[PDB]
C-alpha cells in the first residue's frame, strides 16, 4: 500500500520515521524491500 | 510546486531511511570513507556536500535505533569521517578566502 503507507505516512513524516519500524516492525523486511 | 517538493518531496527524501537497514550504511558508509577520501575538488560541490548530507543523514535515525556493537562502531566511523571532511571543508574556505 505505498500509496497509503508512503503516500499517506511518511511524505510529509506524520507520524514519525521510528514508528514504521516500531507500527510495522515484526519481520516484514521483504516487505520493506 | 517548489512547495510539493519541499513539503511531500522534502519530508519523503527525509523519511527514505525511516527503517533502513544496519549492514548497508557500513557498506556505503565505508564508500563514503572512498568517496570522502578522494578531496574536495575532484569530488564537487553538492557531490562533497551532500555525500556530508548522506553521512550526516546516515547518522540521522541511528537516534530514534539500539546498542549493539556495530552500532558503536558504525558512530566511530561515521563521526570520524565527518570531522575528517569538516576539517577539509574549512581547510578549503581557508584555502580560497586568502588567495588573494
Amino acid at each position: 500500500n505505498s500509496t497509503s503507507l508512503r503516500k499517506m505516512l511518511a511524505n510529509p513524516h506524520f507520524n514519525a520515521k521510528d514508528f514504521v519500524h516500531d507500527k510495522l516492525g515484526n519481520a516484514s523486511a521483504i516487505t520493506i524491500d | 510546486r517548489n512547495n510539493v517538493l519541499t513539503t511531500l518531496q522534502r519530508n519523503i527524501e527525509s523519511t527514505l531511511n525511516s527503517v533502513a537497514s544496519v549492514k548497508d550504511l557500513a557498506n556505503e558508509a565505508s564508500k563514503y570513507e572512498i568517496i570522502l577520501q578522494k578531496g574536495i575538488n575532484q569530488v564537487g560541490l553538492k557531490q562533497y556536500t551532500q555525500v556530508v548530507h548522506k553521512l550526516d543523514d546516515m547518522l540521522e535515525d541511528i537516534q530514534s535505533r539500539e546498542e549493539n556493537s556495530e552500532f558503536h562502531g558504525i558512530l566511530t566511523h561515521l563521526e570520524q569521517l565527518i570531522k575528517r571532511s569538516e576539517a577539509q571543508l574549512r581547510v578549503y574556505f581557508i584555502s580560497i578566502l586568502n588567495s588573494i
